[PDB]
């Protein structure tokens, strides 16, 4: 979980895009990429339906950052938002706390 | 569509990855390469690549389409 949390903070530096202005959002996310890391190994995009999530990982297509995002700097979860997207705040980093009171309201 | 088809980008595609334009926004309309992969299933299993097209181009460079994008030349 914390090692997503770094992955997400610096890839947005990296790529010059932003959090979503309400990071809940971005912490659902972050969380759900960590989840998928440890039962499959690899950060399958958690905000998406797949028919074989293991062959997914292997093709890599939507291990995170994405094809779509790697290319394009789509990021359809709204993770990694461009400056001129609506829902795109000012913040790079997210804190610790935020995702741990996600851990703990889940359901 | 078949693997091996040489195509011409007809839509507008902005990429940051091309080798010469890296992390720079540049337009792949009217580049033309050659079908590379059509991802649709990895060893059998399904996957659900929504720019299943790989087109290579020159200069060591590729990048997904969807089938609209790009044109049979
Ligand atoms: S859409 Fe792509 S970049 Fe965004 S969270 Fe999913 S895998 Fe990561």
């Amino acid at each position: 979980l914390a090692a997503m949390k770094n992955f997400a903070e610096q890839y947005a530096k990296r790529t010059d895009t932003y959090f979503c202005s309400d990071l809940s959002v971005t912490a659902v996310v972050i969380e759900g990429l960590a989840r998928h890391k440890e039962e499959l190994g690899s950060p399958l995009c958690p905000c998406r339906h797949y028919a074989d999530k293991e062959a997914e990982v292997k093709n890599t297509f939507w291990n995170c950052p994405c094809v779509p995002m790697r290319e394009r700097k789509e990021c359809h979860c709204m993770l990694f938002l461009t400056p001129d997207n609506d829902f795109a705040g000012d913040a790079q980093g997210i804190p610790m706390e935020t995702l741990e009171e996600k851990k703990a309201s889940m359901a | 569509m078949n693997v091996g088809d040489r195509v011409r980008v007809t839509s507008s595609v902005v990429v940051y990855h091309h080798p010469e334009h890296a992390k720079t926004a540049f337009d792949l309309q009217g580049m033309e390469g050659e079908v590379a992969a059509v991802l649709t299933g990895w060893q059998g299993r399904p996957i659900s690549a929504n720019l299943p097209v790989l087109v290579k181009f020159e200069q060591r460079f590729k990048a997904h389409f969807r089938p609209d994008e790009v044109t049979l030349i």
